[PDB]
DNA sequence: TCGTGCTGAGTGATATCTGCTTTGGGTGGGTGGGTGGGTTGAGGCAAT
DNA sequence: GCAGATATCACTCAGCACGA
């Protein structure tokens, strides 16, 4: 009875397998809570259930071959305390054992439960475990030779990833004489080639050839990770570490993302020259990744639908979008309606119509303009905080360049293009040369940018909302002169903006007193931002308002009345349509009512301000 | 044969000219002169080469000037979406090259 | 009924042999060195 | 002096037919 043992140690593999099988078979999350001194938080439904059994059953129903594992869960159990150390110190063997045990557990679950599930699908499926949360996150500048071939945890920023690389798994050989085909495995990157044909009648030596296109292959990719800027001790070039990901984890992390990766810190020789077995004494270090983490339920939907019933929903959201800003309810309301956006229309026999709202916030300096810009910049999922005189005409739209790795002509995405589907933010609109402003003419009108220069003729979608701010020519705003004089900017440009607000810092004995009491307390409830983001995302994805006849009957009246009192062009009517659609989105309605359009027109007249 | 029959039925109508004028750029509202210009541009003119060898142009160029917020770009988008061969370019983005041989 | 000496056949280890550069390019360097060589031109973009 | 691709020679083994 030979005993299987991991090389260089005294751990019996059968013990590991049985312990892991027992842990998977009988584990309840209550143990995890007990371990962390959270005994009083134990419930009676989720913590009294077989966790990994439900995980495996869900895997089977969804047809997946992955089970994410938590090491702290291993520490929680009784029989797998030593398994945690074994996994930490000998990751490869323990990981393989865990994968095989997971497959065996699935097979046993199917067989014992007497289910009708066919065994073929599970039998031919490769199962892999992806442990994470394996201890403290080591730094990229603290990996020593001592920590070679051990499971570590890293965090960094993705810099560049190579395309998919095919990695051979099983080779295929065919005899040139008898046309006999056999498949041989690959061990440690070496093909166990046969010397002569395996058949008995035919034994011609050296007659076997490799059929390149019939060998099984896997997926390989190489990533470069740069340490977070914070870890840099004294402002030098941040270090980088290479990573390898296979099978599912391929194409899981994009360039320019913050990730936390668990893997084995491996070492490998480098050959001195191509045509010799000679090796350099210095080894290359890299990480073999086994897990990657990029750093709606019915209950939430039932909760969200409860807020919509609230009569004062408009005020609640307007007060929660920017908690700190004081007494700017109309400005907040206008800002909020931009996040929701109008309604999207797909339209053949013409062109697409997009419900995107553009807002201008021009007023006296000390008023909270930039603060609102930053506040909205945080909420939106995509956006670029471009400023005045810090951005260029090309920089906003797109830059033509070349890819050194591929040696091909490529184009980058500018600030406006990078904000596709978000809300762009501009701080100093007046302090911007008119040459660059001409770019925004097409963005706000056609929602697209077309470039034709140096052999590149293509159009990039820029379906983004613009939120810009401007300051008066003088030190303050003078009410006496008209708007077109105080704020600069071409008169026609001001007409493009859907809403153009005017916030001024008047002097009073009570407004100033209340503002001072509000900005000094730093040394009327508001929804948590986490829930608000989900609310706006759900509204933006599911709901799609459709105008009604009552809306049109009075929208014609409103537009004609706006034009009669006299600047007022068709863009104002389209803005009214977009705003009415957006407000209906807030209340989760599929039809735009008279009240919503009334609110839209109310907002428009009271923005420029009702002298 | 069926398409030919439809074509000859089209030609037979004595109100063809205004019918085509109305059909062009249906999304835009009542701009008869501009639609007529776009139609005539699409049809084009006969190009000829004299006994000399010098070539007389046969194509038509049209420039639509208007105040912002008017229906200018709508016509251009319609032409791009209808003409057999055509491209869309912007004044600011375009350069000497790209708009010509590079 | 059977045992053994002679033969052709085929690997194993070992003998000579060629080669020991190689290569255009800056994530191959300049403590590898110029007797191993590298000699644009248009177009785009920031600064102003 | 050193690694790799290549071809050379020598030694030993399983079959065969005959004689015991
Ligand atoms: N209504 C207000 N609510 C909260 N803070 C305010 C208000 N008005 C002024 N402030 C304060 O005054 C400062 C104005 O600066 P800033 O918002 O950068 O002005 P701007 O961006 O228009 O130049 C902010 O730091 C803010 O704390
Ligand atoms: N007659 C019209 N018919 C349909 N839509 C119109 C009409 N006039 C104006 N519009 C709408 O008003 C918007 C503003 O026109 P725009 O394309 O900005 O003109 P410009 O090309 O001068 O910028 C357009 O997107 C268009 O949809
Ligand atoms: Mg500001
Ligand atoms: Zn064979």
């Amino acid at each position: 009875e030979p005993l299987r043992i991991i090389w260089g140690t005294n751990v019996s593999i059968q013990e590991c397998t049985t312990n892991f099988r027992n842990f998977l078979m009988s584990f309840k999350y209550k143990f995890r809570k007990i371990l962390d001194e959270r005994e009083e938080f134990i419930n009676n439904t989720t913590d009294e259930e077989l966790y990994y059994i439900k995980q495996l059953n869900e895997m089977r129903e969804l047809g997946t071959s992955n089970l994410n594992l938590d090491a702290r869960n291993l520490l929680a159990y009784k029989q797998t305390e030593d398994l945690y150390h074994q996994l930490l110190n000998y990751p490869q063997e323990v990981i393989s054992i865990m994968d095989q045990t997971i497959k065996d557990c699935m097979v046993s679950l199917i067989v014992d439960n007497n289910l009708d599930y066919d065994l073929d699908e599970i039998e031919t499926k490769f199962y892999k475990v992806r442990p994470y949360n394996v201890g403290s996150c080591k730094g990229m500048r603290e990996l020593n030779p001592n920590d070679i071939d051990k499971l570590i945890n890293l965090k960094g920023l993705v810099l560049r990833s190579t395309p998919v690389i095919p990695d051979m798994k099983v080779a295929f050989f065919k005899c040139n004489v008898c046309d006999h085909t056999m498949a041989v495995e690959i061990d440690r990157g070496v093909i166990q080639e046969p010397a002569r044909c395996e058949r008995i009648d035919c034994n011609e030596p050296n007659s076997m050839s490799l059929i390149h296109n019939r060998c099984s292959f896997a997926d390989k990719q190489v990533i470069k990770l740069q340490e977070t800027p914070d870890f840099v001790p004294d402002g030098q070039t941040p270090h980088s570490i290479s990573l390898c990901v296979y099978d599912e984890l391929v194409d899981s992390c994009r360039a320019g993302d913050r990730i936390e990766v668990t893997g084995t810190f491996r070492s490998i020789p480098i050959r001195a020259n191509s045509r010799q077995r000679v090796l350099k004494s210095l080894y290359k270090t890299y990480v073999d990744v086994v897990h990657v983490k990029k750093v709606i339920t019915d209950q939430d939907l039932a909760k969200i639908r409860e807020v919509a019933a609230r009569e004062d929903l408009y005020s609640l959201l307007a007060r929660s979008i920017a908690p700190s800003i004081y007494e700017l309810e109309d400005v907040k309301k206008g800002i909020l309606l931009q996040l929701f956006g109008g309604t999207n229309k797909t339209f053949t026999k013409g062109g697409r119509y997009r419900g995107d709202i553009n807002i201008l916030l021009c007023g006296d300096p000390s008023t909270s303009k930039s603060q609102i810009l930053q506040y909205v910049h945080k909420i939106t999922p995509r956006g670029v905080y471009t400023s005045g005189k810090g951005s260029s005409a090309v920089g906003l739209t797109a830059y033509i360049t070349r890819d050194v790795d591929t040696k091909q002509l490529v184009l980058e995405s500018g600030a406006l293009v990078l904000s596709d589907g978000g809300v762009c933010c501009i701080d100093e609109f007046d302090k911007m040369s008119d040459s660059t402003r001409s770019v925004l003419h097409e963005v706000m009108e056609q929602q697209t940018i077309s470039i034709a220069k140096a052999g590149i003729i293509t159009t990039l979608n820029a379906r983004s909302s613009i939120l810009a701010s401007a300051n008066p020519i003088g030190s303050r705003y003078n009410p006496n002169l008209p708007v077109t004089e105080n704020i600069d900017l071409p008169p026609p440009l001001l007409s493009r903006f859907d809403l153009v607000y005017l916030v001024l810092d008047k002097v009073d004995e009570k407004n100033d007193r209340e503002l001072a009491k509000h900005l000094t307390n730093l040394y009327d409830d508001v929804l948590p931002v986490e829930f608000l983001t989900m609310y706006i995302s759900y509204a933006k994805e599911h709901i799609h308002p459709i105008i009604t006849e009552a809306a049109k009957t009075e929208l014609v009246r409103a537009y004609v009345g706006m034009r009669k009192m006299g600047t007022a062009t068709t863009r104002q009517l389209e803005s009214m349509i977009r705003l009415a659609e957006a407000h209906a989105k807030m209340k989760l309605k599929n039809v735009v009512e008279l009240e919503d359009v009334q609110e839209a027109v109310r907002l428009i007249r009271s923005a420029i301000k009702d002298y | 044969s069926d398409e030919i029959n439809e074509l000859k039925e089209m030609v037979k109508d004595e109100h063809i000219y205004d019918k085509l004028v109305r059909s062009i750029a249906p999304a835009v509202f009542g701009h008869e002169a501009v639609k007529k210009g776009i139609l005539l541009q699409m049809l084009g003119g006969v190009h000829k080469s004299t006994v000399e060898g010098i070539k007389l142009r046969g194509d038509i160029n049209i420039c639509v000037v208007g105040d912002p917020s008017t229906s200018k770009s709508q016509f251009l988008k319609y032409v791009v979406g209808f003409a057999p061969r055509s491209v869309y370019t912007s004044g600011k983005a375009s350069s000497a090259a790209g708009l010509t041989a590079a």
